[PDB]
């Protein structure tokens, strides 16, 4: 069995590259944001346009969704996280105490906590209803690619430019694991499985692996795609068939079936390196956003 | 200009 998304439709409005798209965990909504310094929304149906959101001073490199879909966190170059009401756009809390860049951020299944990662090497937990920052973890010694909460919140992934992947108990924030593979290259992204057993972990060696969290061992090896440059997300697709889902330098969604590592679907349309995919949590629906040439959002829909 | 959107 192999899926067949197919392009439904094209969404543009932001000025400069999109760098992350995020389906509402309600299934209504597409949020994009971007080095034009916006978050936008989208319908995640029919794509059509809903809202902008501004305030941050710089551009954005993450967005992410509270699990009731009702705020939206944003990490910024101008150093801070913003949390946001998404259906007033109002800016409710402004997250400081990064000292560079912030690039990724996530809410944790309870969304009382946002987790991020920053160029300044650390990873920062923070109080969504106050603000405040409540823990630092000492991470990385490089930029933090990329944060992740398990399924029930317990423990954060983190991964760095050093090649290391790290999972912290949440709450004493003490590093339970460090994942170490051979040549030490960059690690540009990471994730939990659903179930939370597994991490999927994206490095700079046009490389995606999956490893057992609980046996520290890498199950599987995704390639074909180019990936040297871009911190580029990647997605575990579950509504139909069971995919691995990933951007690329060569301007393709790459789709591989989990299980036999086969590149079982390449989506082509965007202009620029796709760096962001989305998968809906309840149609097989795809959306894709790619770099400065291209600025636009594509939305995919298959039969399984 | 975002870094995310910048190559490494």
């Amino acid at each position: 069995v192999k899926p067949n998304y197919a392009l439904k439709f094209t969404l543009a409005g932001h000025t400069k590259a999109v760098s992350s798209v995020k389906f509402s965990p309600n299934g209504e909504w597409l949020a994009s944001s971007s080095a034009d310094k916006l978050i936008k929304i989208w319908g995640a149906y029919d794509g059509k346009f809903e809202k902008t959101i501004s305030g941050h001073k710089l551009g954005i490199s993450d967005v992410a969704w509270s699990s009731d879909s009702n705020l939206l966190v944003s990490a910024s170059d101008d150093k801070t996280l913003k949390i946001w009401d998404v259906s007033s756009g109002k800016c409710l809390k402004t997250l400081k105490g990064h000292s560079n860049y912030v690039f990724c951020c996530n809410f944790n299944p309870q969304s009382n906590l946002i987790v991020s990662g920053s160029f300044d090497e650390s990873v920062r937990i923070w109080d969504v209803k106050t603000g405040k920052c409540l823990k630092t973890l000492p991470a990385h010694s490089d930029p933090v690619s990329a944060v992740h909460f398990n399924r029930d919140g317990s423990l954060i992934v983190s991964s760095s430019y050093d090649g290391l992947c790290r999972i912290w108990d949440t709450a004493s924030g003490q590093c339970l694991k460090t994942l170490i593979d051979d040549d030490n290259p960059p690690v540009s992204f990471v994730k939990f499985s659903p179930n939370g057993k597994y991490i999927l972990a994206a490095t700079l060696d046009n490389t995606l692996k999956l490893w057992d969290y609980s046996k520290g061992k890498c199950l599987k090896t995704y390639t074909g795609h180019k990936n040297e440059k871009y911190c580029i997300f990647a997605n575990f697709s579950v509504t139909g068939g069971k995919w691995i889902v990933s951007g690329s330098e060569d301007n393709l969604v790459y789709i591989w079936n989990l299980q036999t590592k086969e590149i079982v679907q390449k989506l082509q349309g965007h202009t620029d390196v796709v760096i962001s995919t989305a998968c809906h949590p309840t149609e097989n629906i795809i959306a894709s956003a790619a770099l400065e040439n291209d600025k636009t959002i594509k939305l995919w829909k298959s039969d399984c | 200009g975002s870094m995310r959107t910048e190559p490494r």
